[PDB]
């Protein structure tokens, strides 16, 4: 929780790449086949669009997990010792 | 882009031949072709020209055009923040 991570498409020998940020690809996020996305807070997914000579194949979804907040460690109350 | 043809010849009018077969005329020896018509056509183009006596000429040689796709974006990134 906190840093950036990479999505990564399969390669196909050709075709263009999409990333959308929803789904109903309103949204375009990038053109790159392996994108970054920054500051990742919690789970999100991304939507990746693969065109070929024009023609879109099925959206494929992914989910980028993001590990859980890490707790404190434990230390005892203030203490006090003599020389 | 406006699509824009020329003849030097002289004439009373001019026929236009796009490559499928449309056939359009013009009183002038230019022609310009809006990007949303039915004449908005790539390869080969030819033109006779009509004179006062009604009698066409045989057609020029043809002249080719490439009407050219755009591409994307490649959206750029940086190298993150920078110090």
């Amino acid at each position: 929780t906190g840093t950036d991570a990479s999505l990564s498409a399969g390669t196909v020998s050709g075709a263009s790449y999409a990333w959308y940020t929803d789904a109903g690809t309103s949204n375009q996020f990038s053109t790159l086949q392996n994108p970054t996305v920054n500051n990742l807070t919690n789970d999100s997914t991304f939507y990746l669009l693969v065109t070929v000579n024009g023609c879109p194949s099925a959206l494929d979804s992914t989910t980028v997990v993001v590990y859980p907040l890490t707790p404190s460690p434990s230390l005892p109350a203030d203490f006090a010792v003599c020389e | 882009a406006d699509l824009v043809m020329s003849t030097s010849a002289v004439g009373n009018s001019y026929i236009w031949r796009a490559p499928n077969g449309a056939d359009t005329t013009t009183a002038s020896s230019t022609l310009t072709i809006v990007p949303t018509s039915s004449l908005y056509q790539s390869g080969n183009w030819t033109l006779s020209v009509v004179n006062a006596a009604g009698c066409v000429s045989p057609a020029s040689i043809a002249s080719a055009v490439e009407i050219n796709s755009i591409p994307s974006t490649a959206s750029a990134g940086n190298n993150g923040p920078v110090c």
